[PDB]
């Protein structure tokens, strides 16, 4: 059951792998319409002269 | 949301100053050593 | 900002060092030399080493009188800090410092 948690907890992949082709799903989340993008993640550099 | 990396360099290098306990316990030290130095230097005259 | 820590942490590594010479008043310079005959004795001489042993025994008499140095000091920190921050109840949210 503990096992079935981490497997549930292995979810969160935005769109999990989807269900399995005998419905053997794993962690998993499904999709409506088109997914909302994701804004490119930014980097602030500065220089120690 | 964050602060720059360059407003973080102000604030730590306003923030750096010498920790006036190390520096009193290197004087210290430095001074028992220095005792110690000056006291076995003392004994030149006896070599010459 | 919903940081998950709330005060940010810096832990710098921090330098004090202080060292002295202690060095005294003497005459550490010509003195010490190599041999004035060394392979040069046969520049028959006498008068030349009473020169050089009695400048050797003057130098090692005015030695004792002074002897006095002085020392240095040195403040430092280096930064080698990169910490992470969850935002307050979206652990997706990612900050890198």
């Amino acid at each position: 059951r503990n096992s079935i948690m981490v497997t549930a907890q292995a979810r969160r992949d935005v769109i999990g792998p989807e269900w399995g082709p005998d419905g053997r799903f794993t962690g998993y989340a499904s999709v409506i319409g088109t997914p909302d993008p994701k804004p490119a993640d930014i980097v602030n550099k500065f220089t120690v002269e | 949301t964050f602060y720059s990396p360059k407003e973080i360099f102000n604030r730590l290098k306003d923030s750096l100053v010498p920790d006036t306990g190390l520096v009193t316990q290197v004087w210290a030290d430095n001074n028992t050593k220095r005792m110690d130095f000056l006291t076995a230097m003392a004994e030149i005259p006896q070599t010459l | 900002w919903n940081l998950d820590q709330e005060n940010l942490v810096s832990q710098p590594r921090h330098n004090v060092m202080v060292k002295s010479k202690l060095s005294p008043e003497n005459n550490i310079g010509k003195t010490l030399s190599v041999n004035p005959f060394t392979t040069a004795w046969e520049l028959l001489t006498l008068s030349f080493v009473v020169d050089w042993f009695v400048n050797f025994g003057d130098v090692i008499a005015g030695f004792t009188g002074g002897y006095s140095d002085d020392s240095g000091a040195t403040a430092s920190w280096r930064f080698d800090d990169k910490k992470v921050f969850h935002l307050k109840n979206i652990p997706s949210a990612m900050v890198i410092v």
